[PDB]
């Protein structure tokens, strides 16, 4: 794996994500998006196995733009995390299991509050300031204890994500070719194309 | 633990010819270092002109021949007596094999015939049903002494032109059959004294627009 | 079509029940299809829990494959999954969802027999229901069912108060039964069930203090005759 | 077996429903009594119903019926985006649920659907309108403009000497202009009796309120009376 | 006026003392009372047309879908409930495709014919032996029309119940023991492609008892060479002016 | 179905304005149920039952007007519908996608016409954080509709008459509570009306803060508010 | 095995080599690595011999059933994804298949998307795959403009095959080429490495480190 961060702050939600994709001995693609749009208000970046990380939020995607559209009613970040949990613990003990790590983050319309889930690939889902997956977060989560204070301006909380970013470019084996920063507020998803070096 | 597989060895050859094809294989049918039979054929008369041989496990392969032998039968009850294009039987035999695709038939196989335009034809199989149409391909364990020498003496390779330095490749001629015949058996000739499971006889199906020919020739016995 | 079964029950020989401050009672009578049979043999009243019991009115073999029916989804659907013995209230849903299936079911008749289930659980203490072919059921005071159903109901308004011990109510039925026998009348031809006080003299064990015996006892041959003299 | 037209007689029955294509965009309108009094208006005015992000679905029939249909659709609309990853198409989207209510006849026995469907909206990326509508039936049929319901037929008369093929409504505003006209015909009391919705090229659907309803209705009937 | 009936009418899938299986009987005098379709065969190719009808200026025309595609080398017209058909079609797009992939080789017309058959020879709704699994003879007839190397350009019948004659040129629907009558009296072993595609068409002006455009006729073909093409709008007409001309010969 | 009539199901749509008669009244602060109990004999026990007032969530409830041992079996699954839509959320159920989970049921039968309709009629009062206070209603039809006051059962067009002439949408809860007693007066074919011939529901803005109490009121609860006018 | 495929101004270009082998031992020179799916759309054979020809060819039936049924062509990327989501459903049975479908479309431009076993779908520009993949990548890499001369762009896949097949064991024999426009795709050729390589090292001066 595979880099898996994201961080909630005060006014919004911030999710980075390698750019990597790696088939053994060759690096495939050097810009791979690796989140999808479960609506308006609320994002899904993951990693993990081959082809059951994309199959598997695909079909999340699916499902809540489908209880959007039915109830025309954008369903809460509470709510799409808690489902996305059952969807993993249920194929844990099923035949082969979608091995799948996610971080989910959206703005709550109803509580104008920001909110970050993590949830691993045994539907394990608790509710967090900051959160990585894979090895991600031993060089990171020093710096977060550290820096980290919950009324961060979405400004304040990016640079303390480039400096994550920074030390796993430097004590970090592995060449993730690369961040995407994206961003999750009261205005929805945009993302930051002006990143590995601001 | 149980082993539903086997080795019984023999060896395959088969090649397309510009008005013919020949499809031939050997006649020892073996277990490990004890001979089963001198004479137990490997190569099969299908009709509709296509010659067929699966070798490598006997019983899947003969029960792969059966099968489709049949799949002949209901083709033409199925469309009124139809003629199979051998391009056709070729397709329906990858669906035969893929069909045990995880369980495969454990048979490097063969067919040779006629295209629908007159010219020979040789198709090559896995056992699990990648198919490509060949000149001449080999099947089997002595696998390995034929091609050489065939890709030498049949398609000319690393044959030059005397005395034009290296720039002119010795040109294709095409053969009759009675040559072919004179290549495959010397190819397994050779291959008899130097492979311990090939031997004791040679038989060969021969395709023509005229119909389907057995040609059967002796072959080393130790 | 649920009509008709109503009409079954509404002929065929009269039953009741009766709920007091300390116990329930239910009782119907043996009609003895001949003097050959022993009607020992055959019981209508009968237990379901220890903590529960029933009689019907109606069609005899409908009411034995409904008790056997009834007993076992009491552990499959209760006890097995709780570790006790289920209510009065919801022994008797699982019944009526039972009778309520082959009304809107195809290719089966609905039941030709009204229950009074009778019983007592921890918290909503005692009570006595009635449930009828078409699978609704309703909880009673007092009621009866059968042919001397318009009779004995009447006689129940009459004579019952919300202060009847349950000797009181173990009186009544029997005179109420009294008017309407169709046979002789003595112990032999009447079933009577009670639902009171817990009975430790027939657990079959004495060494855990937390479960103390059946509530559910089913009066003898003997029991009823020395009633009926001082009756 | 005749029992399909039994059904399509519900269809006329039903909340009058229109349709209507311009030079680029879509309308459609539909529906009853304002309100018994004593209803609650802000929780069903759900008139016309969205697909997907780009398609949208009016009805003229049983009102419980129609939601069967409105999800068996809404369904199959994000199962092709999932296994073929590509908004379902205006014709497909409409071919599944017209062969939805034909499987509703030749199979089992079991009783077809009251309700004829309307359905609207711009394939993805191409910018061409498509208006088609269903019946009980199993046909589809493709319409520049169309109605199904109560008092259909005066409609259809109506808008046959209205549309012409030659021009088409070009303009957004005007295309809602004329699918009002059409309406006020059959209705019951005007502007409270019928709603519409409105979708433009690349799921940009923005569907209509009370408010914008009537700088129309009172902004026709001044031309009208004018003589 | 008066009144014939048996007592064995109705009666569904049970014979009548004669055996006839007046439920299946009646499932053909329906395609008598259709849309009218046409087919004609040259050694050229074969041609269909049907009547389109439309009945409005808003209905774009071609969402009347009466001539539809099965491979490169096959059509069908058909006559009837165009919407019972639907099913009937899949199940030959599939079984043609399906024999592309297994075999490498188009289908042979006369199999995908009788294989279009086979499936509306599953009707029922209680059967011992093989399972028939579906409801109701399939309500529509067609005409097959394609080619192949072996037996040149062909036309088929499928009827409803589930067999088929392979006419040299036929019609059915409103118009068809009229229609068919004088298709008997004009076709000859030597039709050209452009001979017949006109043919189809007086055939139509007559038993339409009406003047025709693209409006109301849809016209189709198929040759070895350029395929299964219907004929766009345009090319429909100038066939049709092409007719008004030829006619007013004599 | 032969002008476009659904006939099984007017068979019990009518079948219904025999059974029961129930209430509904939404104030501007909570919400009101209420019913008319089956012909009662001296000796039912009245105080089990609860036969026509059913809870469905601790922040939803229906009444039902309509054969008692039909609404148990849909009742039954609405019950675990609010479950499921809990243990895959974590969310309360809204009341809209409830009650249509049911009218989707009812309709069910409306067309799969191989078994038979539902009796019942409901009236659903619920309260979700999208959609205020909410009352809803659900005929065998398989249709449901909003309501700021509605009726169900026999005398019903009867009540739906003194309902939209005292009805004005300021009103509190305990006003809309008297408001659904005062039109039974009317509706009512017992000369008289006791605390036994009742059951009654409320959804109130909590006994103390921002938040919901539901309250199926006990025997002694109704004698004590039929006490402010009815019968004392 | 190596085979590459790759988009540009002109389309996209796909080229393969055609070596099979046993362990040590070459049993044909003479396999189709590129899969004619339909005249509109490639395949690349790489990984499983059976499992692509086979899963490819049927591909292209699951393809016309949907040009029948929708009476217009098929999107590679909906082409792409009928394969993909077939193959990660049979995952971890062994299938063995990494192979690029490309197409060239109205509305989607040239368009590759990768497709293996394990159930990966991607899109990219740049794609090879095989034993000598890491040898294509190294010419393409250094090689490659976007607006590349329809010839060179085609000159330029004949060659990235070739440093491979010289180098890998695995991979050799001869290239097969291919355009694909959007008016469908052109064969161009089969070139056997064998005289290849000699003509590349007169005219480009290149490969000095081998004696002839």
């Amino acid at each position: 794996m595979d880099i898996i961060l994201g961080i909630r702050v005060q006014d919004s939600v911030i999710l980075a994500s390698s750019k990597a994709v790696t088939r053994g001995i060759s690096v495939l693609k050097d810009s791979d998006d690796k989140t999808r749009q479960l609506s308006p208000h609320t994002l899904m970046s993951f990693a993990g196995e081959a082809g059951d990380t994309v199959q598997f939020a695909e079909y999340i995607q699916a499902n809540i733009q489908l209880y959007s559209i039915r109830e025309d009613y954008e369903l809460s970040p509470q709510a799409v995390s808690s489902f996305v949990r059952q969807e993993l613990a249920k194929s844990i003990r099923s035949r082969r299991p979608y091995q799948v790590n996610v971080l989910i983050g959206g703005y709550d319309k109803k509580k104008n509050k920001p909110e970050l889930y993590q949830i691993d690939y045994l539907g394990t889902k608790v509710e967090l300031p900051y959160g990585a997956h894979g090895y991600s977060g031993f060089y990171t989560f020093s710096l977060l204890d550290h820096h980290y204070r919950p009324d961060m301006t979405t400004e304040e909380g990016l640079d303390l994500l480039k400096l994550c970013v920074q030390e796993l470019e430097k004590r970090m084996p592995m060449d993730f070719k690369g961040v995407i920063v994206k961003i999750v507020d009261k205005d929805g998803i945009r993302q930051v194309d002006d990143f590995q070096a601001q | 633990q149980f082993n539903p597989y086997g080795d019984n060895g023999g060896t395959i050859l088969g090649i397309a010819g510009e008005d013919f094809a020949v499809l031939a294989g050997d006649t020892r049918n073996i277990t490990d270092y004890s001979i089963n039979s001198r004479y137990e054929p490997k190569v099969f008369d299908c009709g509709d002109n296509i010659v067929m041989s699966a070798n490598g496990f006997a019983a899947d392969g003969d029960a792969l021949v059966k099968r489709f032998k049949n799949s002949v039968k209901w083709y033409h009850f199925d469309h009124n007596d139809k003629k199979l294009s051998i391009n056709s039987a070729a397709r329906n035999i990858q669906h035969l094999l893929y069909g045990k695709r995880f369980f495969p038939y454990y048979v490097h196989t063969i067919i040779a015939g006629l295209d629908e335009d007159g010219k020979g034809a040789v198709y090559s199989f896995d056992p699990v049903g990648s198919y490509e149409r060949e000149q001449c391909r080999a099947g089997g364990a002595a696998a390995s002494l034929i091609m050489p020498f065939l890709d030498n003496q049949v398609n000319f390779k690393n044959q030059y032109e005397p005395g034009t330095n290296g720039k002119v490749k010795k040109p294709l001629k095409y053969l009759s059959v009675e040559e072919v015949i004179k290549l495959v058996r010397d190819s397994f000739t050779s291959a008899t004294e130097r492979h311990i499971q090939v031997g004791d006889g040679l038989e060969i199906l021969i395709v023509t627009k005229d119909g389907v020919r057995k040609e059967f020739y002796e072959l080393k016995r130790d | 079509q649920i009509d008709y079964a109503l009409t079954a029950v509404k002929q065929g020989v009269t039953s009741l029940g009766i709920k007091a401050t300390n116990g329930v009672v239910i009782a119907t009578e043996k009609k003895s299809s001949s003097p050959l049979a022993m009607s020992e043999t055959l019981s209508k009243v009968s237990l379901l829990t220890p903590d529960i019991g029933a009689v019907y009115s109606g069609m005899g073999p409908d009411y034995r494959v409904l008790v056997d029916k009834s007993r076992k989804v009491a552990h499959t659907s209760y006890k097995r999954i709780y570790g006790e013995y289920p209510p009065t209230k919801l022994l008797v849903s699982e019944v009526a969802k039972i009778m309520q299936e082959a009304t809107q079911s195809g290719g089966v008749r609905p039941f030709g027999v009204s229950l009074l289930i009778a019983g007592h659980d921890e918290f909503n203490g005692f009570s006595l229901y009635q449930v009828d072919p078409s699978g609704s059921y309703f909880p009673w005071k007092a009621t009866a069912i059968g042919k001397g159903s318009v009779a004995a109901k009447t006689f129940l308004e009459k004579r019952w108060n919300d202060e009847l011990e349950l000797e009181d109510a173990i009186h009544i039925a029997l005179l109420t039964l009294k008017e309407s026998v169709e046979g002789e009348f003595n112990g032999d031809t009447i079933e009577l069930a009670i639902i009171g006080d817990e009975n430790p003299d027939l657990l079959g064990y004495t060494g855990i203090p937390t479960d103390k015996g059946p509530r559910f006892r089913k009066l003898t041959s003997q029991e009823i005759n020395d009633r009926l003299e001082a009756l | 077996i005749f029992q399909v037209e039994y059904a399509l007689e519900a269809v006329k029955r039903g909340t009058c429903a229109v349709g209507v294509k311009g030079k680029n965009c879509v309308v459609l309108g539909c529906e009853r009594r304002s309100t018994l009094k004593l209803q609650d208006t802000r929780i069903t005015p759900s008139k016309v119903s969205k697909i997907d992000s780009h398609v949208v679905l009016s009805f003229s029939g049983l009102n419980a019926d129609s939601r069967i249909l409105i999800e068996k659709a809404r369904v199959e609309a994000q199962s092709h985006r999932l296994t073929l990853e590509d908004p379902v198409t205006v014709e497909y989207l409409t071919r599944y649920v017209a062969g939805v209510q034909q499987r509703y006849t030749q199979s089992g026995g079991v009783r077809p659907f009251g309700v004829s469907t309307l359905i609207a909206g711009f394939d993805p990326r191409d910018d061409e309108p498509k208006l088609y509508q269903t019946e009980p039936s199993g046909i589809y049929s493709s319409w520049s403009a169309q109605t199904i319901g109560r008092n259909s037929k005066t409609v259809r008369e109506f808008l046959e000497k209205n549309y012409d093929r030659k021009e088409p409504p070009a303009t957004v505003e005007e295309c809602v202009k004329l699918t009002v006209r059409s309406l006020l015909e059959v209705v019951q009391t005007g502007a409270k009796n019928i709603e519409i919705t409105v979708v433009k090229p690349d799921s940009d659907i923005v569907a209509l309120s009370s408010e914008e309803i009537n700088q129309y209705v009172t902004q026709i009937e001044q031309e009208k009376q004018e003589q | 006026m008066f009144l014939t009936r048996s007592e064995y009418d109705r009666g569904v899938s049970t014979f009548s003392p004669e055996g006839r299986l007046f439920q299946v009987e009646y499932s053909l005098e329906a395609i008598k009372l259709g849309s009218t379709a046409i087919g004609i065969a040259t050694k050229e190719g074969v041609v269909l047309g049907v009547e389109k009808r439309a009945t409005s200026p808003l209905l774009e025309s071609d969402s009347i879908e009466k001539i539809v595609e099965i491979d490169r080398h096959i059509g069908c017209a058909m006559s009837g409930l165009t919407a019972d058909a639907r099913s009937m079609i899949e199940h030959a797009r599939t079984a043609a495709v399906t024999h592309n992939l297994y075999y490498d080789e188009d289908i042979n017309v006369e199999s995908l014919t009788q294989s279009v058959c086979d499936l509306a020879l599953r009707f029922g709704e209680g059967a011992s032996g093989e399972e028939r699994l579906m409801s109701r003879p399939f309500g529509v007839a067609l005409l097959i029309a394609g080619h192949d190397a072996d037996d040149g350009y062909q036309l088929f019948h499928a009827e409803p119940s589930g067999t088929f004659y392979r006419y040299n040129a036929k019609a059915i629907g409103s118009g068809s023991e009229g229609a068919q009558a004088e298709l008997l009296n004009e076709w000859h072993s030597s039709l050209t492609l452009k001979e017949a595609e006109l043919l189809v068409l007086k055939i139509l002006k007559q038993v339409m008892e009406e003047k025709l455009d693209e409006n109301n006729a849809q016209l189709s073909c198929i040759t070895k060479q350029d395929g299964f093409k219907i004929y766009d709008n345009e090319k429909t007409a100038e066939l049709i002016k092409e007719l008004k001309e030829k006619e007013a010969a004599e | 179905s032969p002008e476009g009539r659904l006939y099984q199901v007017e068979y019990a749509l009518e079948s219904i304005s025999h059974a029961g008669t129930a209430i509904g009244i939404m104030a501007s602060d909570g919400i009101v149920l209420a019913a008319e109990r089956k012909v009662t004999s001296t000796l039912l026990e009245q105080d089990t039952s609860t036969e026509k007032l059913y809870k469905l969530n601790d922040k939803i409830a229906v009444a039902v007007a309509g054969l008692t041992a039909d609404a148990e079996i849909l009742i039954n699954t609405a019950r675990i519908h609010a479950q499921n839509y809990l243990k895959t959320y974590n969310e309360d159920i809204p009341v809209e996608i409830l009650v249509r989970r049911l009218s989707d049921i009812k309709q069910g039968y409306t067309q799969h016409g191989g078994l038979r309709p539902f009796g019942v009629s409901f009236i659903y009062a619920g309260y979700d954080d999208r959609y205020g206070y909410q009352l809803y209603t659900s005929n065998p039809s398989g249709n449901y509709t909003g309501w700021k006051a509605i009726s169900v059962g026999a005398n019903t067009s009867a009540a739906q008459t003194l309902l939209q002439m005292d009805y004005k949408d300021d009103m509190k809860v305990d006003d809309a509570i008297e408001l659904a007693l005062k039109t039974l007066s009317k509706t009512t074919d017992s000369s008289a009306l006791t605390y036994d011939r009742l059951e009654f529901a409320t959804i109130r803005k909590g006994a103390n803060d921002g938040e919901v109490y539901q309250k199926i009121f006990k025997p002694q609860e109704i004698k004590d508010i039929l006490v402010k006018t009815g019968i004392t | 095995t190596t085979t590459l495929a790759f988009r540009f101004q002109g389309g996209i270009i796909v080229a393969v080599d055609s070596r099979a082998t046993a362990g040590n031992w070459v049993a044909s020179q003479t396999v189709k690595r590129v899969i004619e799916i339909n005249p509109f759309l490639l395949g690349t054979m790489a990984g499983g011999a059976a499992d692509c020809q086979f899963w490819e060819t049927w591909l292209g039936s699951q393809c016309r059933l949907h040009e029948l049924r929708e009476k217009e062509r098929i999107s590679v990327a909906a082409a792409s994804k009928i394969l993909s989501n077939l193959v990660y459903q049979y995952k971890g049975a062994g299938l063995s298949m990494g192979t690029m479908i490309c197409g060239y479309t109205r509305k989607e431009g040239p368009t590759i998307y990768y497709v293996d076993s394990d159930g990966t779908r991607l899109k990219g520009d740049i794609f090879c795959v095989g034993s000598g993949q890491t040898f294509a990548y190294g010419v393409l890499d250094s090689n490659y403009k976007w607006d590349l001369s329809v010839e060179d762009a085609l000159y330029l896949g004949k060659r990235s095959i070739l440093a491979a097949a010289h180098r890998d064991a695995y991979s050799g024999g001869s290239v097969n080429l291919y355009h694909v426009t959007e008016d469908g795709w052109i064969y161009h050729g089969n070139h056997d490495v064998g005289e290849l390589f000699w003509k590349v090292k007169e005219e480009e001066g290149s490969f000095n480190n081998v004696i002839g």
